[PDB]
């Protein structure tokens, strides 16, 4: 039981760590075109000032 | 926040992921390094700034 | 000659076209830091009479 | 259940908004240009008097 006790709250598996990665497969996936979306945008008002 | 520090602030966006993920395929590597205790990785901010 | 003076004017008026710069890029600001709550935008009234 | 709920509340986003905004600059910027456009009528009235 006890021996058993530390593979639920403590140590590490499968699955949990997996939903994790996939909120990063996210993540990154907007934060990038986020990013250069932004770079592009000073772009605009770099133009503006002209 | 300041463009700079903005566009700045998304970087960190990705670095989080970057460090996030890093940590995921650590703990995935963890995955029978079976003392491994779970290790987290804590959304922050920069701080208060003058505006 | 003193019209020239609205010209001015009318750069002032401009520079309010520069806080909205400001604001979307502030507004951008708030990337997944989970902790967060907005501040917004404001428009006024007026009135004006002639002698 | 209040968990759920403040999701919703939390509604705090940030992207969109910089379609909308970068424009209301970009305007009065593509306006400024116009803007010039008449003031330099001043300009050329100058040079005239010269």
């Amino acid at each position: 039981s006890v021996y058993s006790e530390y593979q639920s709250k403590s140590g590490v598996n499968t699955n949990e760590e997996l939903a994790a990665l996939i909120q990063y497969q996210s993540s990154y996936g907007a934060a990038a075109k986020i990013v250069s979306t932004v770079d592009q945008m000073l772009d605009t008002l770099l133009g503006l000032k002209s | 926040m300041g463009i700079f520090g903005t566009l700045y602030t998304g970087v960190t966006g990705l670095k989080a992921s970057e460090v996030q993920i890093a940590t995921t395929g650590n703990n995935i590597s963890n995955a029978n390094a079976t003392f491994y205790t779970r290790q987290r990785v804590v959304q922050t901010t920069n701080g208060y700034i003058t505006t």
